[PDB]
RNA sequence: ACUUACCAACCCGAUGCAAACUGCGAAUACCGGAGAAUGUUAUCACGGGAGACACACGGCGGGUGCUAACGUCCGUC
RNA sequence: UCCUCCUAAAGAGUAACGGAGGAGCACGAAGGUUGGCUAAUCCUGGUCGGACAUCAGGAGGUUAGUGCAAUGGCAUAAGCCAGCUUGACUGCGAGCGUGACGGCGCGAGCAGGUGCGAAAGCAGGUCAUAGUGAUCCGGUGGUUCUGAAUGGAAGGGCCAUC
RNA sequence: UGCCUGGCGGCCGUAGCGCGGUGGUCCCACCUGACCCCAUGCCGAACUCAGAAGUGAAACGCCGUAGCGCCGAUGGUAGUGUGGGGUCUCCCCAUGCGAGAGUAGGGAACUGCCAGGCA
């Protein structure tokens, strides 16, 4: 409910992503903070993108 | 620092011997000043505000904290967090140094001044009163002030009742009545 | 305007009585708040769940200033 | 709240959070003039080693009792006595206090000492 | 007329009417208006009742009700199939069980007391008796 | 009392009117100093209101009235 | 700004009322441990075959209805 | 469809076109942790200031507050600030609860890697309970899978996701 | 061994509030000072540091004291399991369980480990 689905990207080579919501309009940069990249087997950035 | 030893080389002695109090301790003693400025209309002017504060820091010597509205009201038409207005709460040696300006140079430069009132204790020691005129503090630049403002004062003492908390400013020849 | 809703029951209550004997991870209690809080090897999950962190026999007490109503688990 | 209510309620938590791990903990005690230091056992009610300033062996040792300098020696006394009893898995309880000025020295300085927290 | 000048809610389950009175002694006046059934007391009916008991005494001594009808009564009218919700409110009763004090009276004699509440008796649905203050 | 954030505050040296007692405090006002090294300012102070002052008056405040 | 036969929440003492009130609170019910007698295993599992899913009056506890109905909807016997 | 209270007979569950209400969202902080804090309401005093803003004292004691309905909770706060942060972790999971089933839920503990803390320790979202849509078909990315003679490819499976 | 204090607990109002009295060698508290450690959406208030001039005023502890809270029978009353009955919206009998309120009355906690001071 104006709640935009986005998924954050792994910044390491994998293609692993993380799924989350943005309420795109008050907070329209760009989602970025460290998880588990669990092709990796460690914790990297992982910057907001698109679904 | 001169009117923190005129209490304690002459202001303790005297009341010890006005109430005949059995400890030293239970002279009634200055806690500290409160300065605040009820600004009310910051919620029209954001820049108000500012500038009572300013005023405040050069009064007081120290940077206000500005009070939020505790609880949203619609009669004075004012949602809850607004910022409306300004306080100072003043202790040791900065305390002592406003209380002396205040009566050696501000209250003199009261508008045709008559002395304060004597009645204005919450019934429990504390004094409290207002100025219309902060141009009356020298720290106020007469050519800047953008508006002529007022201000709350409270003395917050440790006296038990409202005749020792006279007496403590009595003792400093605080101009009443 | 007009009634007639209602949800689900959620089958709260007590599960394992005084005196009953449990393995660890048994619900000893569904409830909303803690009306029972969790005492000596028991625990309490999102749900204020009090779950059993040791095999042993649920024992009820009442503790404390607040006569607060416990339950922990001893062992048998 | 009156600081001596106020302080026991900011120690509450983590004394429950103790209890319930079976802790035997290094209790400490702070005042104006003195430092305290117990090690209690997990009951809660038998205190197996202790050491404080109000103890003339200590003071004898020590310009002031109330400062740093002085906490730096309970701590290494507690410890001490705690290893001749045994001792030396403990947790620390600072009992509202922060951590921060005698307080964390003594701790400092049952950590130089071989105890373990 | 006597009815909750406002309620936590609108209507209440009907429920029932079982067990002995509270309340059971002349606490207020020096005589009382007591009750022998059990039943219910419209608000209309405490009004007739305590009109005549006032009529009687010429507003002279003093009276007091101590029964209120806080209980909301619903009926469904004519031509309405049973359900499709629950009936109106329409009145309001107060339950009384047998020893309620319903009226205490004081300041007039003993004889006019009487007089008084046997006019409101006839006015009520259940059965009553003349009571007097006791110490103890 | 917090750094770096707050206004000031010398010892301040005040000068009075037809009258030499100076007085010296905090404040935080601006001038030109001179004797120990300090600031100052003339306005017309406790000892001159005439309800601190007690009586004497004449002044350059005002008068009541003029003979009679 | 003073005052009135007026009307008055709060608070105090006195008295009722509550399904969606509780600073109290049963009888029964239910869950668990042990134990004997008794009981054609009455219990549990899997497996073959089903039926049935219009219910009715009475009793107790109730909602609804008018504490109306051979009324109507639950629980329990 | 879903949540909360009552009906509901002191375990669970329990009907009605019975009685009240509410959801189909929100939040990168309003999540994590360490440190810290304690409401509401009245009286008295106080510039402009008023029945009610801000300041002070006393009384009070949670009647406040909780992103929102109700109930249940909450001071050790779950209520209010601040700093550092990404555990709003990936793989699993003893043992339970609840369900005709499909499912839903609670969960210590293990592995890997992580944040906060001196530390004991906490963290697998939010005080809990609503905030939702099976299958098919199809889109996108990944892939030691499969690849109709053979090597590829297309299609398919597998993981993520729309 | 005793009285006094302090710290950690058991119990969680018979344990609290009040009202009165009371103690400072030690403890404890207010306290003194603050550049600094460290802190204040401002304030050395609080946090915190260095201290020991003063005070038991506040607070705290102890003693008392029934104005409250709190505790609380006996008897009776309510209800209710089973069985039976009536004038069956409610009631009664036998039997078992047996409240709440209220009354008498209690009540100014009791207690463990450790450590210090006096005797
Ligand atoms: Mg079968
Ligand atoms: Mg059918
Ligand atoms: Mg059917
Ligand atoms: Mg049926
Ligand atoms: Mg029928
Ligand atoms: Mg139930
Ligand atoms: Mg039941
Ligand atoms: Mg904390
Ligand atoms: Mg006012
Ligand atoms: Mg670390
Ligand atoms: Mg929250
Ligand atoms: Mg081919
Ligand atoms: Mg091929
Ligand atoms: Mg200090
Ligand atoms: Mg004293
Ligand atoms: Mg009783």
């Amino acid at each position: 409910g104006i709640r935009e689905k986005i998924k954050l990207v792994s910044s390491a080579g994998t293609g692993h992503f993380y799924t989350t919501t943005k309420n795109k309009r008050t907070k329209p940069e760009k989602l970025e903070l460290k998880k588990f990249d669990p092709v990796v087997r460690q914790h990297v950035i992982y910057k907001e993108a698109k679904a | 620092a001169k009117l923190h030893d005129y209490y304690k080389d002459e202001v303790v002695k005297k009341l010890m011997t006005e109430f005949n109090y059995n400890s030293v301790m239970q002279v009634p003693r200055v806690e500290k000043i409160t300065l605040n400025m009820g600004v009310g209309e910051a919620i029209a002017d954001k820049k108000l505000l500012d500038n009572a504060a300013a005023d405040l820091a050069a009064i007081s010597g120290q940077k206000p904290l500005i009070t939020k509205a505790r609880k949203s009201v619609a009669g004075f038409k004012i949602r809850q967090g607004y910022p409306i207005g300004c306080k100072v709460t003043l202790r040791g040696e900065r305390m002592w140094e406003f209380f002396e300006r205040l009566i050696t140079i501000a209250v003199p430069r009261i508008r045709d001044f008559r002395g304060l009132s004597a009645k204005s204790f919450d019934g429990r020691g504390n004094y409290s009163m207002g100025v219309r005129e902060q141009i009356i503090f020298p720290e106020i630049d007469y050519d800047k002030v953008d508006r002529v403002r007022g201000l709350d004062i409270t003395i917050t003492t440790t006296a038990k009742s409202d005749e020792e908390g006279r007496a403590l400013l009595a003792a400093f020849d605080f101009p009443f009545r | 305007t007009r009634n007639g809703r209602d949800s689900e029951a959620k089958r709260l209550g007590v599960k394992r009585f005084g005196g009953e004997s449990v393995l660890a991870g048994s619900i000893i209690v569904r409830q909303r708040g803690t009306k029972f809080h969790a005492g000596a090897n028991v625990g309490c999950g999102r749900d204020h769940t009090l779950f059993a962190k040791a095999d042993g026999k649920v024992k009820f007490e009442v503790k404390g200033p607040k006569n607060r109503k416990f339950i922990s688990i001893e062992a048998e | 709240m009156d600081k001596k209510s106020a302080r026991i309620r900011r120690a509450t938590r983590a004394r429950r959070k103790l209890q319930e791990l079976g802790a035997t903990r290094l209790v400490v005690h702070r005042t104006p003039r003195h430092i305290y230091a117990q090690v209690i056992a997990p009951n809660g009610s038998e205190v197996l080693v202790a050491a404080s300033t109000v103890e003339k062996a200590i003071a004898e040792q020590l310009k002031y009792t109330g400062n740093k300098d002085a906490a730096a020696a309970v701590g290494k006394a507690v410890a001490e006595r705690a290893l001749e009893k045994g001792i030396k898995d403990v947790s620390f309880d600072r009992s509202g206090f922060q951590y921060h000025g005698r307080v964390q020295a003594l701790a400092d300085a049952a950590r130089e000492a071989g105890l373990q927290f | 007329m006597l009815q909750p000048k406002r309620t936590k809610f609108r209507k209440m389950h009907k429920g029932r009417n079982r067990g002995l009175a509270q309340g059971t002694d002349v606490s207020f006046g020096s005589f009382g208006l007591k009750a022998v059934g059990r039943g219910r007391l419209t608000a209309r009916q405490i009004e007739a009742a305590r009109r005549a008991m006032t009529r009687a005494v010429k507003r002279q001594g003093k009276i007091w009700i101590r029964v209120f009808p806080d209980k909301p009564i619903t009926e469904k009218p004519l031509a309405v199939r049973m359900g499709k919700g629950k009936g109106n409110v329409e009145y309001w009763v107060a339950l009384i069980q047998p020893g309620k004090v319903l009226y205490e009276m004081d300041g007039v004699p003993e004889e006019l007391a009487r007089e008084a509440f046997k006019l409101a008796a006839a006015k009520l649905p259940i059965k009553t008796t003349f009571v007097t203050k006791t110490v103890m | 009392m917090k750094p770096n954030i707050h206004p000031e505050y010398r010892t301040v040296v005040f000068h009075d009117t037809s009258v030499d007692e100076y007085f010296k405090i905090g404040s935080t006002i601006k001038t030109d100093r001179e004797i120990e090294l300090d600031g100052v300012t003339y306005p017309y102070v406790t000892i001159d209101v005439s309800s601190k002052s007690h009586p004497f008056y004449t002044g350059k405040l005002r008068t009541v009235a003029s003979e009679g």
